[PDB]
């Protein structure tokens, strides 16, 4: 799961 | 250091910044403390290769599973290679450092993925609440998962930068912050950060 949230 | 920082944090927390008669957190601001670096985006494909991250200056870096890290500068060609021991090489996307083309393709994927004086990431780690990023220039950045708020901490200016829920950018001088206090929320993030810094020094 997960990465930074950008866009 | 993480000791300077831990000292400064232990301190602002010891003071219980949020249990105030009057919390004038506005006054603890200081626009000259804005850290020069912070991670704009990160990608945890470490189950496979590792963590790729993007500095606010748009350079991208990946700390692989061999503890080696390739950093592509925001000009697109320049590279920095830091081996398992920390030796530092300055190559180029075009200069072709033979053996680095697998690695360099992995970085372009991360680079493409995230867009689609330079301090690299000393190390990191998630907990269930956040991911902790420890940058070579000393700043510990903590990105919280739930509400997308962030704390970037620089021990060099005893400054805490707080990117909040609405996505507002606010930088506080930890100690002024220790004169005026701050709301609960930020006061609890500094406690969490405190625990996170301990650990960066513990497991380290």
């Amino acid at each position: 799961l997960l990465c930074s949230t950008p866009n | 250091h993480l000791s300077d920082m831990l000292q400064q944090l232990h301190s602002v927390n010891a003071s219980k910044p949020s249990e105030r008669g009057l919390v004038r957190q506005e006054e603890a601001e200081d626009p000259a403390c804005i850290p020069i670096f912070w991670v704009s985006k990160w990608v945890d494909y470490s189950d496979k290769y590792g963590l790729g991250y993007q500095l606010c200056d748009n350079s991208v870096g990946v700390l692989f599973n061999d503890s080696t890290r390739l950093i592509l500068y925001n000009d697109g060609d320049s590279l920095q290679y830091i081996e398992r021991d920390g030796t530092e090489s300055y190559l180029t996307v075009s200069s072709h450092p033979n053996s680095l083309m697998k690695k360099i393709t992995l970085l372009k994927y991360f680079r493409n993925y995230m867009s689609e004086r330079l301090p690299y990431l000393r190390t990191w780690f998630r907990t269930r609440s956040a991911i902790i990023l420890h940058l070579s220039n000393g700043s510990v950045q903590i990105n919280f998962f739930q509400d997308h708020t962030k704390l970037i901490l620089c021990p060099l200016m005893a400054a805490v930068t707080y990117i909040d829920e609405k996505r507002d950018f606010r930088t506080y001088r930890l100690s002024l912050l220790e004169e005026y206090g701050c709301c609960k929320e930020l006061a609890s993030r500094l406690r969490y950060a405190r625990t996170m810094v301990d650990k960066l020094l513990s497991s380290r």
